[PDB]
């Protein structure tokens, strides 16, 4: 069954660390990681408005 | 493997798992150790009497400040069931040794660090701050010709998951690095929550299968403690014994244990450590019923 | 290069709906909703606290 | 591409395209609608006069309160450079339809929707909401056998991007749906950026190939405006003579229109939508250089 993670990133604008709370498998969970080492990068809510 | 179970149980019922395992000598009798010897080497050992054997220390490419190319660090290779495991075991890097550890990293093609420490413990410290805090600095740090950035990290109850890019400043290729820290040991002893180093075990062999899957070949884990020799030996000696009972090789974890002090001095450097990773089988074990 | 795109969810555990705000490549953008079909999902900043 | 953009260019300097357009006839002239013509059916169909032939019509399995399995839908089939094509083109779904509708979805193995309108248009509806709204009563909604949840959007600035969850009630089975929405046609006339639909054809064709590469074959995209054959006709036209243009075909588009019209009626509706068709294709030449 899923279950709940944390994943810690920073914002690709302004350094400010950004937590994300996910469900999910073991399999999507990885899947989600590696999407970070690839180009993925987010937006704190701030930079974004 | 309801044999394997009872065959385990039986042999520590005998009395002898503690009798033997005093009788392995703790390093080669006719070793040689020239160049952790050097006296230019001498501050790059963080425990001076802990040293690679020469003739399976991690070479790297000299460097006029390091024209040895010398690190506290070893090849430990064994053969299970057709399959060559390769680890790298290595001491926690010093201050002066963290570019040492970034081109050991890059010279081996590594994707997978097992770090079996905190960077303090009870205040001593145990191995330098080697990779970049989230949020701090663009969450990056440079480590003499190596750029290296934090992209997230994921934190488990017993260890943490850090997925790191490393930029080769000279050529700019980048290569992704997965720093895997077990946070549960105990400042002494071993730890209780034997469950959650078996955790710990299950996250490095996922992500050493994805690594490896990504790059569609299985170079070396990097498994570091302080010295390199006891946490780091009690991790890869767990490992390769759950191999060998998942697939059904016939070897005893003193003979293992002996290949194992055949290639870096040391390797479980108290009793209590090696009872630890008979618990650590029996609970996998038991996880299996 | 990476573009700027917007990624409307619901929260798993209240309904509420989550815009998360992403700079990405067309593939790990692609990669991304793929998770969501998968098992992933995220849970909004109350629920998590 | 150079002599195609120049062959391209020529011919609509040549003062017959429009010309040729209005000889082509509308509708297969022995065409049969039986399925369609029967009273039963009327109700089913948004545009009374604009029906599927009776050869081709996408037929769904049986029910007690649809025993003709009929939807108002086409199976249009073309062949270009050895490969088949498969569109089904359909009207948008009436509140009564619905479940017809994801009926289709189901048994055709449907993995994409192209939506060439929105719901209303000018005060006059187009389509039914035939899929959930986000954070509307779990995201859900049910649909005959059929549940759907929507997982995710992400809007473009001409067209939006939903993913959907469809769940067959008595098997358990979930699948996935890609629902593709052009949002930029306008009430009246036909689009004045022809950049923003080229980038949604380029999105269908994303989406055609990652689902397929999912199911590791090849089902019909669904396409569908307010009647299923105007905007529905642009979109499938343009798509085809794009691959046509790549992969340098010689057909020409009347030829191709004209195989069309042999599949569903009316297909392109206005010498407007024509016109348009030949400015889609000469921006995604112009595009190439
Ligand atoms: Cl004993
Ligand atoms: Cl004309
Ligand atoms: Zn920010
Ligand atoms: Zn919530």
């Amino acid at each position: 069954e899923p279950q709940r993670h944390t994943m810690l990133c920073m914002c690709c604008k302004c350094e400010a660390r950004i937590e994300l709370v996910v469900e999910s498998s073991a399999d999507d969970l990885r899947a989600f990681q590696q999407l970070f080492l690839n180009t993925l990068s987010f937006v704190c809510p701030w930079c974004a408005s | 493997m309801d044999e394997r179970f009872r065959t385990l149980k039986k042999k520590l019922e005998e009395g002898m798992v503690f009798t033997e395992y005093e009788q392995i000598p703790k390093k080669k009798a006719n070793g040689i150790f020239s160049t952790a010897a050097l006296p230019e080497n001498a501050e790059r050992s963080r425990i001076r009497e802990v040293v690679p054997y020469e003739e399976n220390r991690v070479e790297l490419i000299p460097t006029k400040e390091n024209n040895t190319g010398y690190i506290n660090a070893s090849h430990i290779k064994v053969v299970v069931g057709g399959a060559e495991w390769h680890y790298i075991a290595t001491q926690g890097p010093l201050p002066h040794t963290c570019h040492d550890f970034w081109q050991m990293v890059w010279e081996q093609g590594v994707n997978v660090i097992a770090m079996v420490t905190a960077e303090e413990e009870g205040g001593r410290t145990k191995s330098h701050r080697y990779w970049p805090k989230l949020g701090s600095k663009h969450s990056s740090a440079t480590y003499g010709k190596f750029k290296v950035t934090t992209k997230f990290r994921t934190d488990s109850v017993c260890y943490a998951t850090t997925g790191l890019k490393v930029k080769h400043l000279l050529s700019g290729q980048e290569r992704t690095v997965w720093h895997l820290q077990y946070t549960d040991w105990p400042d002494h002893g071993c730890p209780e929550d034997v469950q959650g180093f078996l955790s710990y075990l299950e996250e490095i062999q996922s992500v050493r299968r994805h690594t490896n899957s990504m790059l569609e070949r299985h170079p070396p884990i990097v498994v570091h403690c302080s010295a390199g020799v006891g946490r780091t030996g009690v991790l890869i000696l767990s490992e390769l014994m759950i191999y060998c009972l998942e697939h059904n090789e016939k070897v005893e974890v003193p003979m293992m244990l002996r290949l194992l002090r055949e290639q870096r001095m040391f390797m479980i450097q108290t009793i209590a450590q090696y009872k630890f990773v008979y618990q650590v089988l029996i609970q996998f074990l038991q996880n299996s019923r």
